[PDB]
């Protein structure tokens, strides 16, 4: 029963949620059997570890452990069973090797202290806790092995197998139940069912849903097949949700033939009616996440006749285009790093690029069997695929620059030599090699013989990109499981009282003066203080209303009702969010960020009260704390312009990142703290590539100097600054000079950026 | 206040505003002492009691206004309109009577106070508080009076036993209303109606509202409590012709307008008194509500009558004036006479389900509906009423056991349960308890946040009927075997 | 009737019945001709009204037919309408041929005579002079490249750059002196086009391009004129990248010319490539970056007449359906406005319709079923749909997209300033654009504030007009004192930062609240350091204001004195009346707008000697139909509304009111219901239309004035 429930639910589930449902069933079975304990405390900590608040003095800064590692280990040690954990962390010497091990879940060391031997499931869950605390990137594999320990190793052994669709359509599904095929964008599931019909020798009707005549043809085919027992097919059924409800209603009160089977290839979008999803068996199809798989799909989609045309160089061009499309499509999965936002680089871009290549090669080579590599219109293809196609959806300038880097690296006359490198130093010193063939068959063979060990260095990102993606998937695992599992009045009273205790009480305004009005920095800080005070008062009054409601002294108003509902459901209240926030940020971390912001605002208010604009200049603000940091950079620009009587347009921004104690407070210099560098480390204002996920800049100095009208050197690079990690909003651009022997293009491909938070 | 919009500051710039609040306590004292002194001139022997009577009236009104604040319930507003209605009612009761000692006057004062300031209250403790206030003020201002005679608890006033609106004992009223119900049963609907005290008070209130002109009444109380049935009973017993508009999904505003035109011409052209019964399920659109408040405010809605309907109405009104004995030619005088006959014959009684936030909503879009109407809290059948229903309906079958032994401890849910509770009495109290515990369970489910379905007295009636069927069938089969 | 001459598909079915009833009357066909054409407003006819001599535009520029068509010979309405279209196309083509011959005559010349160039510009229409300049420049560049085709040869392209430079210098000299407004707009279009040509020629020089088939030259828009071809419509071949189109050869009147920023050229390239592959483009992006006008510019450059379907509550379907099938029939373009603002059902319906027509277009690479009618798809048809972030699912595979993230404001301002004759235009633009960037974010937010790109363009045009007024005034003074008159001699000496500051103070300070003025002055100090502008007080007007305030018992003050702020407000009101024909005195009740304009009117009457008459009209008290006029359902008689009655009485000049000053004060609230009819008045056209069809011109003395209390509901347009 457990096995069949998993194998029937996961057949219509996203691949990332399979293990979530697997652990849900694992918890069900763990509670079901009597021998082992309930393990309530362990699961409660494993699901609610991150909302336990700590302090700076609570982190002992153990050698060999990062800051977040320190918080995780101390939080895990708050449990009585893991109290002695930190002592063994300090005492043990094999821990250092295991911490950076390739697969640390396979050989998890025994650290948890107990009086009696534990059941294997207890050991597994203890290792789950340790893996979550130490190496969260393996949490998905740790979960896999935990569920294997609980319900059997081969519990998921069906999911990796290809869809045995024939058995599912034949029996185990009722003829009334319509088989549902919900596929993610960029994929069509019609091929599998068509091949199934071919192998079962069952004639089917393929009707697309585009307009009213499509509706009529679909209805006629259904009416014929319900009595004749044949199969029907509909494509892109999601286009007409109302007609979908009508079809569900018609299907409900209709007895079909035994052989009758109804298929609906669909798209995954909210608009599809819930009733059909409830009343039909769903199937989820996702393309295999691999560069080799993407190339195989691309070369299968493109007809073989079109690749093999009069110019033999066309096949090489098509292979290069396929490589570029695959590289960008598989970079899409690393959304924070591979790009700044998930673009829709679908198959339409491929078809347009193929058509452009076709027409331009036809133009340049007027029916010539061979054409020299230099005569190929490289400029035309580069410009078109940088601006018109693959560039139209690009709104951020920096993604457009990245696309230009990709096209310039790939599409050139150099690509036609036998030593062309499609990637540099994928693993260690090894790099991929461009095929030497001239026919399509050679390229197909070469891609088929790919190493099948794709690392993020295959497509440009550093190897740690897989680590961040796996950690994010583990966090999504934790959130989905936590969501999956009056008293709530008391809990909300407790959390509201805690938030009132944590949030600062009040914030003082700034005293307006004519000299202060003249100063622009004071204007910006006064506006910021006003906004912060207003929002702090709003939040404090709302939470006071909430806590009074918890005691029954007040009744829930409609706006109050919405506020309580959004609080208990954990969604961030709309009325509280007036500044830019990450999309997925929950209420608790929002309150923590607010506490930090209000603390900084109180600090600057006290500094301004003690002195004036002159003391307001040398405050080391953090751009993340300020509600609109671009206003702050503009205010600094205006301040220096007023001080030196210069035009604003004739000023440029220079950056001198130095240590906090080793900083000079020049009249044109401003202290900025909290800036984090992604994918690189700075040393004496010299950038160097590294595998570290994030380097913390001690103190960034913003200096404004007059525009010198000299062309930038080849060694300087323009690094974007984003407010948050999702990189949805741009603050400004810095100019950093890279170290020697470094390629700026390699900087560009790796998604190096500066983060305020 | 609801339904009002702030005027543009540009307009306010030209028209200065003067605020006219409620008259002050001394202002009220004078402004109604004049009226009382005028009214007590009818009977000479109690002229010396006018000023303390006004003092007691103003004191009670002030205390009620200071206690029952609008924040609690949307209808907790006491204006000098209430005091004017109070004095008018006292004068009306004192007009046909020629002599009365002080105790009868204080009894009429208490009856009017109960009918105005305690009738609209929702919760029971508010009513008990109001009764205590009435007793205290009658004692304080009027010490030299027999307390038991002046304010005997069953204050029931009617003019159906005698020629005059004198106090009526609840037992005699019960017998008379039972005879009238027998007549109603014989001619009209023949469904059982048990006369608990609440029914007597409610029928007296509804009759008092019906008798006065332009009497439009607001029935709020749990569904199934007998609002429409009791209203129909009063309508037939007051001679009024009952009318309720049949509503369904097709019933749009045009059909409502046609029914309004029909009822208006029946109550204003044929001199036929009509009772308009209106329901919350019968009101499908706020247009119905706005038309209703306009009708009950101005007495006649200009939006019903145009064109051919207008011509037919003037023809009918000309015929009605001719048959009555009034000669009118122009359309304006005929229209005014029609409006007068309407406001004289049209009494609209409409029922509202109990929902406090709903009263905010209905009063929001309806100004006059909460102002120019009288609100009565029918409420739910209280424990005494439930016990009476249980005794009356569980009477046919033999619910008597000589083997019954009186328990030492009795839950004594019914307060007036006889101390040796017979089998029938005990089981009736048990049924009352089962209703009470369903009420408690629904309240508990509401507290926990789960969805609840309101418990109505129709559930009690259905439970009693199911009891009857099951008991009869099972006892019949088993006695057949016996 | 409907099928033949599909150009009346856009006009309403009721208007179709009206035009059928008015078939034997050409004088009442003007409104329909405004509706279906691009800039055509009326057909020029003789006194007989039997033959059409030519066509005119809203501004007043007209085209003369080489061979006029007689309506008597072809009485059928559709027949002579089709003849009118064909003859207009032929005449535009022939005039274009004459103009390109002329421009190549002045082309390849070391020096340009300003007199001959001005005569040539006045001879032809603005669209034709711009097109001829583009054709001549493109042919010259192609010839110069062909000479360079030998490989590393001598460079004649420097000669092309020098010729363009001297032509630009001549235009800059000409635009400085006073010119007729139509010739002024012609000069502005010509100079912005020549600036774009100069920049692209500089880029070609820098890239050292040597081949005419090089993609660097292929990317830029190339115009190929073939006078030898018999078919006039196909004579001009506009070609860019792989895509190549024929000119629409439809009259555009005079249209605002976009500056061709690099992002604008990117949009051009993307839309052209999409059209070549037979599918439309969807230039999404935030509002205020000129997406729909980018599409309009692309259509105008091709000579195709474009529809702007404004998608708001005013949006319809039956009219939308018939105008869509008409767009399919004629082959003209249609550019939807913000698509995300439609209702979900509305959006889905229009999406299905556009998906059907797009599928038909791709099939053409041919008829489609529209309103149960098969409609032949013209290959010239194109549809553009703009978002404000998405595209419906049925259209994502069908439409290309582009990011309208932010226009290049600096180059926009630099080209526009250079078109006004300003020297050191680049410095002024690079200063002013960040100034508006600061204004949009540092100043306190208000509903009526507008720091957008259109605000920049309006302020820049006002600055140009201010410079022209100053140069005229100095020329008059020089005529009074001395005789040495030379426009440039005053031009290079005359400061220009002061002029920009004066323009921004005159246009922008009045909109400021009492607190924002110091912030604005600080911003001018920051961006334009050291330079300050002091408004020249009008002492005679100040004395007249004092006397009138004394006569009306009002208080008077200067600057810091009691009443100073009110007096400055009145003076700014006077300046706005001087430079604008439409005004809105916005402010809270009790601020003094009414008797402020009253005292200004009385002082103006007592100073200038022009009697002042005011017609206070409340727009909300009377209904809109009665405000503008009632339409008789049967005789179509014109019962002129209150505002229409006043305007007609003023126009008729019965009692010399034209010599008097007329102020139509619209005291009362403003909402976008009646003001939509007045929107055609507050524009530079200054024409008012009526539902019957009559149109009235607004005398220069009449000043439309709005006295409103707040702008919570006034549209930004
Ligand atoms: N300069 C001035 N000195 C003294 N009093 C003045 C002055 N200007 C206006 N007032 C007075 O202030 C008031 C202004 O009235 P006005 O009708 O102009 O106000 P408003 O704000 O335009 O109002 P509305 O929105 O109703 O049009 C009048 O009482 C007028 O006498
Ligand atoms: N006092 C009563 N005695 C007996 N039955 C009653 C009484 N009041 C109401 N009922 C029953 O309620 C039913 C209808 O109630 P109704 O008047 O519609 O309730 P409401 O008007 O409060 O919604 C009738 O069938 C009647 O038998
Ligand atoms: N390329 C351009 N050159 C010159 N002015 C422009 C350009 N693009 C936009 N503008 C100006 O900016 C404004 C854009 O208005 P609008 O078309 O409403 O923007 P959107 O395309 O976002 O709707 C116009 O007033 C126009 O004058």
């Amino acid at each position: 029963l457990f096995q069949v429930a998993f194998n029937r639910v996961a057949r219509g589930m996203l691949h990332q949620d399979h293990i979530t449902f697997a652990m849900l069933l694992a918890r069900i079975k763990l509670k079901g059997t009597v021998g082992e304990p309930t393990y309530d405390a362990e699961f409660q900590h494993f699901l609610r570890g991150n909302e336990i608040v700590l302090s700076a003095g609570s982190t002992p800064r153990i050698q060999g452990l990062t800051v977040e590692q320190a918080e995780a280990v101390v939080r895990l040690s708050c449990l009585p069973a893991f109290k002695d954990l930190i002592a063994k962390v300090q005492a043990d010497e094999q821990f250092g090797i295991w911490l950076d091990s390739s697969s640390p879940e396979q050989t998890v060391p025994y650290l948890w202290s107990e009086e009696t031997p534990a059941t294997p499931i207890g050991q597994a869950i203890h290792r789950l806790l340790l893996i979550q605390a130490f190496r969260p990137d393996r949490l998905l594999a740790m979960a896999h092995m935990f569920v294997s320990t609980n319900l059997g190793e081969s519990f998921m052994s069906i999911m990796e197998q290809p869809l045995d669709l024939t058995h599912i359509v034949g029996t185990e599904v009722k003829p009334n139940t319509p088989v549902l095929m919900c596929s993610v964008p960029g994929y069509d599931a019609s091929g599998h069912v068509e091949d199934l019909a071919a192998e079962q020798n069952t004639q089917i009707t393929s009707i697309a849903i585009g307009s009213a005549e499509g509706f009529n043809q679909a209805d006629k085919a259904i009416n014929t097949a319900v009595k004749s027992g044949r199969w029907v097919m509909l494509k892109n059924v999601h286009l007409a949700p109302g007609w979908l409800m009508q079809l569900e209603k018609k299907l409900h009160s209709l007895q079909p033939h035994a052989c009758f089977r109804l298929f609906l290839t669909m798209e995954i979008n909210p608009k599809v009616p819930v009733n059909l999803l409830r009343a039909g068996r769903i199937f989820v199809f996702e393309p295999p996440p691999g560069v080799k798989a993407n190339m195989l799909r691309t070369f299968s989609s493109i007809p073989v006749s079109r690749i093999c045309k009069s110019p033999n160089e066309r096949a090489r061009l098509y292979f290069l285009l396929a490589w570029f499309h695959a590289i960008i499509q598989e970079r899409l999965r690393y959304a924070p790093l591979g790009w700044s936002k998930k673009y829709e680089f679908g198959e339409s871009d491929l078809r347009s690029a193929c058509d452009t290549v076709d027409t331009w090669l036809d133009d340049t080579a007027k029916g010539r069997q061979n054409i020299s590599p230099d005569k190929i219109p490289w400029s035309a293809l580069k410009t078109l695929m940088a601006q018109s196609i693959y560039g139209g959806r690009v709104d951020n300038e920096f993604d457009q620059r990245l696309l230009n880097t990709f096209l310039e690296r790939l599409f050139t006359t150099r690509s036609f030599d036998s030593e062309f490198k499609l990637a540099c130093k994928v693993d260690g010193h090894k790099d991929i090699q461009m095929p030497d063939g001239i026919r399509r068959e050679e390229f197909v063979q070469w891609v088929e013989l790919l190493p099948d060990t794709q690392t993020p260095s295959w497509l440009g990102l550093p190897n740690n990109a897989e680590r961040v993606l796996l950690t994010t998937q583990g966090v999504d695992m934790i959130s989905k499981m936590l969501k999956m599992q009056p008293a709530w009045m008391r809990t909300l009273h407790t959390t509201a009282s805690n938030w009132l205790h944590l949030i600062p009480q009040t914030l003082s305004h700034l005293k307006r003066t004519v000299e202060n009005i003249k100063d622009p920095l004071f204007r910006f800080f006064e506006r910021e203080v006003k906004m912060g005070a207003k929002l702090l008062q709003d939040v404090r009054q709302d939470l006071a209303d909430v806590v009074q409601v918890c005691e029954g002294k007040k009744k829930q108003t409609n706006y109050l009702r919405t506020l309580i509902n959004e609080l208990v459901k954990g969604i961030l209240p709309r009325s509280w969010s007036h500044y830019t926030v990450p999309a997925g940020m929950t209420v608790i971390q929002w309150v923590s960020d607010f506490s930090e912001r209000i603390k900084q605002l109180q600090n600057i208010s006290l500094a301004a009260a003690s002195g004036g604009a002159k003391e307001l200049k040398n405050i080391h603000v953090c751009l993340g704390g300020l509600f609109v940091p671009e206003a702050y950079i503009t205010a600094t620009r205006q301040y220096v312009a007023q001080a030196n009587s210069w035009s604003l347009e004739e000023l440029c921004l220079e950056v001198n990142v130095t240590t906090s104690q080793g900083a000079t407070l020049d009249a044109c210099s401003f202290g900025v703290t909290g800036l984090k560098l992604q994918g690189a480390t700075c040393n004496n204002n010299k950038l160097s590539l590294s595998n570290a996920i994030s380097t913390a800049l001690p103190l960034t100095q913003l200096r404004w100097v007059k525009q010198t009208n000299t062309e930038k050197k080849a060694s300087v690079v323009t690094l974007p600054v984003y407010l948050n990690f999702t990189r949805a909003d741009l603050i400004f651009t810095v100019d950093f000079e890279i170290a020697t022997k470094e390629d700026p293009r390699s900087f560009y491909e790796r998604g190096v950026a500066v983060l305020c938070t | 206040d609801p339904g009002r919009k702030p005027l543009s500051h540009r307009f306010l710039r030209h028209v200065p505003v003067v605020y006219v609040d409620y008259p002050g306590p001394a202002s009220l004292t004078q402004i109604y002492g004049t009226f009382n002194r005028a009214m007590l001139r009818l009977i000479p022997s109690l002229r010396t009691y006018a000023e303390p009577l006004t003092a007691a009236m103003v004191e009670f009104y002030t205390m009620s206004q200071e206690r029952f604040t609008q924040d609690t319930q949307p209808h907790y507003i006491y204006s000098p309109r209430e005091m004017t209605r109070w004095v008018r009612g006292i004068f009306e009761a004192l007009r046909p009577l020629e002599t009365l000692p002080v105790e009868g006057l204080i009894r009429i004062w208490a009856h009017e106070a109960l009918r105005l300031f305690q009738d609209r209250l929702v919760e029971d403790e508010e009513r008990r508080w109001t009764d205590e206030n009435i007793d205290t003020v009658a004692l304080k201002h009027f010490p030299n009076i027999d307390r038991e005679k002046a304010m005997s608890r069953p204050i029931l006033y009617s003019n159906w036993l005698s020629k005059d609106y004198i106090p009526v004992d609840q037992e005699e009223l019960r017998d008379y209303v039972k005879a009238r119900l027998k007549v109603f049963y014989e001619e009209e609907l023949d469904v059982p109606l048990v006369l608990f005290n609440e029914v007597l008070d409610h029928v007296l209130r509804i009759d008092r509202i019906f008798r006065q002109p332009q009497g439009h009444l607001l029935l709020i109380g749990v569904s199934g409590a007998g609002k429409t049935t009791l209203s129909r009973f009063v309508a037939w017993m007051n001679g009024l012709s009952v009318y309720q508009i049949k509503v369904h999904r097709k019933y749009t505003g045009e059909d409502f307008d046609e029914d309004l035109r029909t009822v208006l011409r029946r109550s204003g052209c044929k001199n036929e008194k009509i009772a308009f019964i209106m329901d919350e399920s019968n009101v499908l659109d706020s247009g119905f509500l706005e038309r209703m408040n306009t009708l009950l405010a101005n007495g006649e809605v200009p939006g019903l009558f145009e064109g051919d309907e207008y011509a037919t109405l003037m023809t009918q009104c000309k015929e009605g004036a001719q048959k009555e004995g009034l000669m009118l030619d122009s359309h304006e005088e005929l229209y005014k006479w029609f409006t007068s006959q309407v406001i004289r014959n049209l009494h609209v009684v409409f029922t509202m389900n109990p929902s406090s936030e709903g009263l905010k909503d209905r009063a929001a879009t309806s100004p006059a509906l909460f102002n120019r109407c009288v609100l009565n809290w029918f409420g739910d059948w209280s424990t005494e009423a439930l016990y009476q229903v249980g005794k009356e309906f569980t009477s046919k079958m033999d619910l008597e056991k000589p083997n019954y032994i009186v328990p030492d401890y009795m839950p004594v849910v019914y307060d007036k349960l006889p101390q040796p509770p017979s089998h029938r009495e005990a089981i009736v109290n048990s049924c009352v308890f089962v209703h009470q515990t369903l009420h408690q369970a629904n309240a508990r489910l509401a507290k926990r946040g789960g969805r609840t379905m309101a418990i109505t007295p129709r559930h009690y009636l259905d439970f009693i009927n199911h009891y009857a069927n099951l008991f009869h069938e099972k006892r019949s089969e088993l006695e057949e075997q016996q | 009737e409907r099928s033949s001459f599909p150009r009346f598909y856009f006009v309403g079915d009721e208007d179709l019945l009206e035009i059928i009833g008015n078939s034997k009357n050409v004088a009442k066909l003007q409104k329909h001709f405004k509706k279906m054409f691009a800039g055509v407003s009326s057909i020029i006819l003789n006194e007989d009204n039997s033959v059409v001599l030519g066509i005119s535009s809203r501004e007043g520029e007209e085209v003369m037919f080489k061979t006029p068509v007689s309506i008597t010979e072809h009485p059928k309405i559709n027949e002579w309408l089709t003849l009118v279209e064909k003859e207009m196309r032929v005449t535009l083509a022939k005039l274009l041929a004459e103009s390109v011959t002329e421009v190549e005559i002045f082309g390849k010349a070391t020096s340009i005579d300003p007199n001959t160039y001005i005569t040539w510009i006045d001879k032809y229409q603005a669209q034709l002079v711009v097109l001829s300049a583009q054709i001549a420049w493109s042919e010259n560049v192609e010839t110069a490249l062909s000479s360079m085709g030998g490989g590393g040869d001598a460079a004649p392209l420097h000669s092309v750059l020098s010729n363009v430079e001297v032509t630009l210098n001549v235009l800059a000299d000409s635009v400085l002196m006073e010119q007729p407004p139509l010739r002024r707009r012609k000069l502005e279009h010509l100079i912005t086009e020549l600036v774009h040509q100069r920049d692209v020629t500089r880029s070609l020089i820098k890239s050292k391009i040597d081949n005419a088939k090089s993609f660097e030259w292929l990317s830029q828009m190339r115009f190929y004129f073939d006078p030898k071809q018999t078919d006039v419509l196909q004579q001009l071949s506009i070609q860019m990248a792989n895509a190549k189109f024929n000119y629409g050869f439809e009259y555009l009147g005079v249209q605002d010319k976009l500056v061709q920023t690099p992002l604008t050229d990117r949009c051009y390239l993307t839309m052209t490539q999409a059209l070549e592959a037979r599918l439309g483009g969807s230039p999404f992006g935030p509002a205020g970056t000129g997406k729909t006008e980018s599409v309009k510019a692309l259509g105008h450059q091709l000579g195709r007449f474009v529809l702007v379907f404004n998608c708001d509550e005013t949006f319809d379907f039956q009219a939308m359906g018939r105008i869509f099938v008409g767009l399919c029939q004629v082959g003209a373009w249609g550019c939807f406005d913000e698509f995300n603002r439609l209702e979900e059902r509305m959006l889905s319906a229009v999406s299905q319709q556009v998906q059907c027509i797009q599928e038909a277009l791709r099939e053409h690479s041919i008829t489609c079923e529209l309103l149960n009618k098969q409609v032949k798809v013209s290959p010239d048809m194109a549809i553009f749909i703009t978002m404000n972030p998405n595209l419906p699912d049925n259209l994502k595979k069908l439409f290309r997209s582009l990011a309208m993230t932010k226009p290049d404001r600096q180059l926009i301002a630099q080209v526009m300033l250079y078109s006004q004759g300003f020297r050191t235009a680049e410095v002024l633009a690079n200063k002013i654009v960040p100034f508006f960037k600061l204004c949009d974010e540092q100043l306190s937010s208000q509903s009526h504030y507008d720091f957008g790109l259109r605000a920049l363009k309006s302020v820049l045009v006002s600055a140009g007009n201010v410079k022209r007024e100053r140069i005229q005034k100095i020329k008059r003074e020089k005529e009074e004192r001395g005789e040495a008159v030379d426009e440039g001699e005053i031009a290079e000496n005359l400061p220009e930062q002061e002029i920009l500051i004066q323009s921004v103070c005159e246009t922008m300070v009045p909109k400021l609240v009492a607190e924002d003025i110091p912030l604005l002055f600080s911003l001018l100090s920051d961006v334009f350091p050291g330079v300050q502008y002091h408004r020249g007080e009008m002492t005679a007007l100040r004395e007249e204001l004092k006397k009138v305030c004394q006569e009306m018992y009002l208080t008077y003050g200067d600057g810091e004195e009691v009443g100073g702020m009110w007096v400055e407000k009145v003076l700014q009101l006077y300046q706005i009346t001087q430079i604008n024909h439409g005004l809105m005195m916005v402010g809270p009740s009790g601020s003094g707008k009414s008797m402020a304009w009253r005292v200004l009117l009385k002082a103006l009457e007592r100073l200038e000697g022009v009697e002042g008459v005011a017609h206070i009209i409340d727009p909300k008290a009377i209904s809109k139909d009665h405000l503008y006029g009632t339409l008789d359902p049967n005789t179509r008689e014109w019962t002129d509304g209150l505002f229409t009655h006043v305007l007609r009485k003023i126009i008729d000049s019965v009692r010399g009111e034209l010599q008097k000053r007329q102020w139509i004060v619209f005291d009362g609230d403003v909402d976008p219901e009646w003001v939509e009819n007045l929107n055609s008045v507050l524009d530079d056209n200054k024409l008012l239309t009526l539902p019957n069809g009559e149109r009235l011109s607004l005398p220069p003395n009449v000043r439309i004035m709005f006295e409103v209390q707040d702008l919570k509901y006034a549209t930004l347009a």
